[PDB]
């Protein structure tokens, strides 16, 4: 299978530098153009830049021209995006794609531009023939967080709400599941919360 | 520079329906038009290329048509699986340019919410802040009003809402409303109430608790 894998994403200071990287696998980047396309939170796809690796010719979107640099290396079968002079506007999921349209895309890497430093979440229970229970995952930066129930055993009737950015600048969300109350006391209920940016892991057992 | 003007911004249609999304080019783009499907929080998948060709492994329900500068995506019998944001692109010139996208909402039958109210946990209380959490579960459509009644008074701008994406199996949304109050401010008042209006309840429904009391 053709496959494109992004890496190098993460949390940068305004004005800082970060180098994304796109490893192509299942074809030769000599044979095609490589683009970067990004998507700001809750916004549309925006084309960033392209390169013809064979001769290294490069075209840019005007919002990034002079700050970003696209480049490729045929021998490593890999494309790059050198992001400089980063602004809050640049916070986005950055995808990698090839060309006769964009048939294969990478998974995406999150770049977040902010001055706010890393903070792990506090995690609090939402205590309860149907019952509702859950976890409050509060005061973390940056996004993302992972919330599982019973190490992934429980997925039916689960609702993990998108994070809100609070006035503090710290994110907060809530994860909830709906069960028959006949099951209460018979099943044990644990939310697993993982915030990799912080190196924070938390398991909270939720009981009335 | 060539602009692609995609319409409509957002659309609701029922399972089985024949949905039509347009995109007009600012200049002749010959055939150099593609269509993508992006699922909430995933990468776009290519649907249609050179304006009218079905891409590998895309369902036969998806079709693509050109008429001058006007380009059309047609989903013939809308499935639940086809819940997504859809983007036309032109690649005639550099830069290649994407439409603003169109969000395809599945219209289903009206569903009142299940409402639940969650007092702060004891763990959060002893930290100095209190989050009262109100859950509105499995409703359609997405439009709902939630007012908080702390000591029988309305609240303003001390509340944050968040709503899930349309579920894959039952097409409903859930919503969360979270009242943020100081430990001190919180302890002050007795009744805490979450009052909901929605098209599918006759009268507004209130769920409440009395601070601390089981």
């Amino acid at each position: 299978e053709v496959q494109l894998v992004e890496s190098g994403g993460g949390l940068v200071q305004p004005g800082g530098s970060l180098r994304l990287s796109c490893a192509a696998s299942g074809f030769n980047i000599k044979d095609t153009y490589i683009h970067w396309v990004r998507q700001a939170p809750g916004k549309g796809l925006e084309w960033v830049a392209r390169i013809y690796p064979t001769n290294g010719y490069t075209r840019y979107a005007d919002s990034v021209k002079g700050r970003f640099t696209i480049s490729a290396d045929t021998s490593k079968n890999t494309a790059y995006l050198q992001m400089n002079s980063l602004r809050a506007e640049d916070t986005a999921v950055y995808y990698c794609s090839r060309w006769y349209a964009m048939d294969y895309w990478g998974q995406g890497t999150l770049v977040t531009v902010s001055s706010a430093s890393t903070k792990g979440p506090s995690v609090f229970p939402l205590a309860p023939g149907t019952a509702a229970l859950g976890c409050l995952v509060k005061d973390y930066f940056p996004e993302p967080v992972t919330v599982s129930w019973n190490s992934g055993a429980l997925t039916s009737g689960v609702h993990t709400f998108p994070a809100v950015l609070q006035s503090s600048g710290l994110y907060s969300l809530s994860s909830v599941v709906t069960v028959p109350s006949s099951s209460l006391g018979t099943q044990t209920y644990i939310c697993n919360v993982n915030h990799k940016p912080s190196n924070t892991k938390v398991d909270k057992k939720v009981e009335p | 520079d060539i602009q692609m003007t995609q319409s409509p911004s957002s659309l609701s249609a029922s399972v089985g329906d024949r949905v039509t999304i347009t995109c007009r080019a600012s200049q002749d783009v010959n055939t150099a038009v593609a269509w993508y499907q992006q699922k909430p929080g995933k990468a776009p998948k290519l649907l249609i290329y050179s304006a009218s060709f079905l891409y590998s492994g895309v369902p036969s329900r998806f079709s693509g048509s050109r008429s001058g500068t006007d380009f059309t995506l047609t989903i013939s019998s809308l499935q639940p699986e086809d819940f997504a944001t859809y983007y036309c692109q032109q690649h005639y010139t550099t830069p290649p340019t994407f439409g603003q996208g169109t969000k395809v909402e599945i219209k289903r039958t009206v569903a009142a919410p299940s409402v639940f109210i969650f007092p702060p946990s004891d763990e959060q209380l002893k930290s100095g802040t209190a989050s009262v959490v109100c859950l509105l579960n499995n409703f359609y459509p997405r439009e709902a009003k939630v007012q908080w009644k702390v000591d029988n008074a309305l609240q303003s701008g001390n509340s944050q809402e968040s709503v899930t994406e349309q579920d894959s199996k039952d097409s409903t949304y859930s919503l969360s409303s979270t009242l943020t109050l100081s430990k001190a401010d919180y302890e002050k008042h007795k009744v805490y109430a979450c009052e909901v209006t929605h098209q599918g309840l006759s009268s507004p429904v209130t769920k409440s608790f009395n601070r601390g009391e089981c």
